[PDB]
């Protein structure tokens, strides 16, 4: 059982600071290089830095030089990224990984293992719940609109769950507001509108939030 | 620095198909090239090592191939859990750099969207603010096009979009697009249209209203 | 300073 995992993420406005840690068991921490990967919302792989087995020798990729610094505690199994003066782009989804090495200096060579990662998002948006907004009908589509939320996630059923077939509920888009939008369908044939009642059920943990609405052929 | 270019960015295959996916480095790394395996909402997975090695406890399947600057990653017989996005990554020198990624998708017949809109709620209208949806529902492959027109002016920059994955039975897409304008700046205008191109249908389809 | 192998 070898095991990496990530903490520290969370919201964060921009310029400020966060610590991310990684607790390492079930191997020979002081043994390995240390990696950090980022993944950007929708977007690839991205390295962000490197620590020796021996602490010795650290390097970063060019856009977090000055502003990151990656240590490691040998004594407590523990990885440690500080992220100062923190950028919009700089919210990801943060990794961990361990690195063998090859060669006579033990550089990089693969990441075998990985933690699960952990999520920062930079943004100077504070928490807001949703406004739900029907998308009205006239095969038949409905839905509901869920705009303007910070942070994610929102979650979103029709029916109390009753209902699942035919349901698409989108990802998230960022608004250039700050704040979040995203829309859930459902498809339904045409004769069941004049009775059946349609309700998408909107719930937004950060605020708090539960929304019922109810989605009516106008 | 080196640069990694993955190719193809997508690509389509079925169960049993053999595929291959290409990284290409802007300068010799010598074997230190590394591949990953990664599926939606999960952490990256080692597949191959040092160009041809293959990691402890993966099908033996996977194969890679390739030095100095162009690298071959080989699934021989396609399995269902296959299905998923491979990067490949240099491990030569600081800064370690990662390809754009490769999505291996699910093949299957070409399929047409179908086209609704959605006016803006009367409620979302009070608050100052106007949001037109148009839902492109299950087609098939994913590219596609949008096209909002307003009074015929065309729109730009002013609507976003986003996809569904495959879906579990069908490996079908759906594509939402929301317009979104000012309420005096949607009052202004009668003409809500959105145009949808794709190879399923054979002439763009045009969904509209009026105010 | 980039590390790079060999």
């Amino acid at each position: 059982q070898v095991q990496l995992v990530e903490s520290g993420g969370g919201v964060v406005q921009p310029g400020r600071s966060l610590r991310l840690s990684c607790a390492a068991s079930g191997f020979a921490f002081s043994s390995y290089g240390m990696h950090w990967v980022r993944q950007a919302p929708g977007k690839g792989l991205e390295w962000v830095a490197v620590i020796w087995f021996d602490g010795t020798k650290k390097y970063y990729t060019d856009s977090v030089k000055g502003r990151f610094t990656i240590s490691r505690d040998n004594s407590k199994n523990t990885l440690y990224l500080q992220m100062n003066t923190l950028r919009a782009e700089d919210t990801a989804v943060y990794y961990c990984a361990r690195d063998r090495g090859i060669g006579a200096r033990r550089g990089p060579y693969y990441m075998d293992v990985w933690g699960k990662g952990t999520t920062v998002t930079v943004s100077s948006a504070s928490t807001k719940g949703p406004s739900v907004f029907p998308l009205a009908p006239s095969t038949a589509a409905l839905g509901c609109l869920v705009k303007d939320y910070f942070p994610e996630p929102v979650t979103v059923s029709w029916n109390s769950g009753a209902l699942t077939s035919g349901v698409h509920t989108f990802p998230a888009v960022l608004q250039s507001s700050g704040l979040y939008s995203l829309s859930s369908v459902v498809t339904v044939p045409s004769s069941s509108l004049g009775t059946q009642t349609y309700i998408c059920n909107v719930n937004h943990k950060p605020s708090n939030t539960k929304v019922d609405k109810r989605v009516e052929p106008k | 620095d080196i640069q990694m270019t993955q190719s193809p960015s997508s690509l389509s295959a079925s169960v049993g198909d053999r595929v291959t996916i290409t990284c290409r480095a802007s300068q010799s790394i010598s074997s230190y090239l590394n591949w990953y395996q990664q599926k939606p909402g999960k952490a990256p997975k080692l597949l191959i090592y040092a160009a041809s090695s293959l990691q402890s406890g993966v099908p033996s399947r996977f194969s890679g191939s390739g030095s100095g600057t162009d690298f071959t990653l080989t699934i021989s017989s396609l399995q269902p859990e296959d299905f998923a996005t491979y990067y490949c990554q240099q491990s030569y020198s600081t800064p370690l750099t990662f390809g754009g990624g490769t999505k291996v998708e699910i093949k299957r017949t070409v399929a047409a969207p179908s086209v609704f809109i959605f006016p803006p709620s009367d409620e979302q209208l009070k608050s100052g603010t106007a949001s037109v949806v148009c839902l492109l529902n299950n087609f098939y492959p994913r590219e596609a096009k949008v096209q909002w027109k307003v009074d015929n002016a065309l729109q730009s920059g002013n609507s976003q979009e986003s996809v569904t994955e495959q879906d579990s039975k069908d490996s079908t897409y759906s594509l939402s697009s929301t317009l979104t304008l000012s309420k005096a700046d949607y009052e202004k205008h009668k003409v809500y249209a959105c145009e949808v191109t794709h190879q399923g249908l054979s002439s763009p389809v045009t969904k509209s209203f009026n105010r | 300073a980039e590390f790079r192998h060999d």
